[PDB]
């Protein structure tokens, strides 16, 4: 299938210091492999994915030293920001980057990615082009017009077209046997019985990896659109997910309905209904 | 101010007298400041574990605050969370049906 | 790997 990887960077202005918190957290498919934060003991990069403890220490040293330059980068831009804004330093600011790369099933470059926040909100992203610009609002556009004329999206089209895919390329490699795992979603139906002669159908899937799942609803045939009740996809803490689908049924119909479960771990898609105690 | 998104939900489907860990996903937030607590019969749960925080493509921020628990007939399981973006700390119940 | 960021905003 496709493969991404992301860094998702964070720095929270604190009232009263000049250094704000920043957070770096990547991802390689949706999965947290490295983490960077300021407020730890002797901050550095660490490995959060089992395979990446076979990076040596320069690759560690390598990374800490850029999350240094990141931290200082994300101190002057939030400094700089404030002044855009006519804010005060008296409250707390935040300020959000997602970058990195798509690959196709082959490995090969689909998307570089680059995007900007503050305080929630879009302020700057890099155009699919990887050369052009959006900026946001009015403020956004000092930081388009700064970056037009120092070149910058040259030297992120040359990362996320590069770096970002050669490093992708080795992470894919090295952590095989971990990203190709799949976890297959058990999944049971409940009975919730309501008013005017009603019952709702609970059709649950739980413990599945990766979280990408569906659940659907029938009666006999023919999926139903709108009526039924979904949750979003939740983690279970031990690193599978959960969800469910719900339908509101007449008392009398309830063995008639069937859930069906789609998930890429499954030998075959489960098709499954109420069963009575 | 995005207003917080809150699943209270057990790891494992529940069983009454049966060990569990009880589950506390708080998403779609903004700024990332927030206080979680975990209740047991309207009392505070002293060891509750908390993920590092992480943040979605929308930019919203996600958390998820978890601990052990026991379901029984009686016990009343609840999460309170305080945020910015609301008036008043938000208390959604554990609903072993959810 | 990660990058670095150029001009600041």
């Amino acid at each position: 299938g496709p493969h991404s990887m992301r860094y998702f960077e964070t720095a929270v202005s604190r009232p009263g210091l000049e250094e704000p918190r920043y957070i770096s957290v990547g991802y390689v498919d949706n999965k947290e492999f490295v983490r960077f934060d300021s407020d730890a003991e002797n901050p550095r990069y660490e490995p959060r994915a089992p395979w990446m403890e076979q990076e040596g220490p320069e690759y560690w040293e390598r990374e800490t030293q850029k999350a240094k330059g990141q931290e200082q980068w994300f101190r002057v831009s939030l400094r700089n920001l404030l002044g855009y804004y006519n804010q005060s330093a008296g409250g707390s600011h935040t300020l959000q980057q997602m970058s990195g790369c798509d690959l196709g099933s082959d490995w090969r470059l689909l998307r570089g990615y680059l995007q900007f926040a503050y305080e929630g909100r879009d302020y700057i992203a890099l155009n699919e082009d990887l050369k052009t610009w959006t900026a946001a609002d009015m403020a956004a556009q000092i930081t388009r017009r700064k970056w037009e004329q120092s070149g910058a999206a040259e030297h992120y089209k040359a990362y996320l077209e590069g770096e970002c895919v050669e490093w992708l390329h080795r992470y894919l490699k090295n952590g095989n046997a971990t990203l190709l795992r799949t976890d297959s979603p058990k999944a049971h139906v409940t009975h919730h019985p309501r008013s005017k002669g009603e019952v709702t159908l609970r059709c649950w899937a739980l413990g599945f990896y990766p979280a990408d799942i569906t659940l659907t609803w029938q009666l006999n045939g023919e999926e139903l659109t709108q009526d039924m009740e979904l949750v979003e996809t939740r983690p279970a803490g031990d690193g599978t997910f959960q969800k469910w689908a719900s339908v509101v049924v007449p008392l009398g119909k309830e063995q008639n309905y069937t859930c069906r479960v789609y998930h890429e771990g499954l030998p075959e898609p489960l098709t499954l209904r109420w069963e009575p105690p | 101010q995005k207003t917080p998104q809150i699943q209270v939900y057990s790891r494992h489907p529940p069983e009454n007298g049966k060990p569990n860990i009880l589950n506390c996903y708080v998403t779609q937030f903004h700024p990332p400041h927030i206080e979680i607590q975990m209740l047991k019969n309207g009392k505070k749960i002293p060891k509750v574990e908390m993920s590092d925080m992480s943040f979605s493509k929308d930019w919203s921020f996600y958390i998820l605050a978890h601990t052990e628990f026991t379901p029984t007939e009686t016990d009343t399981y609840a999460c309170r969370v305080k945020h910015d973006s609301m008036a008043e700390p938000k208390t959604v119940y554990w609903d072993r049906d959810m | 790997a990660s990058n670095e960021d150029m001009e600041t905003m």
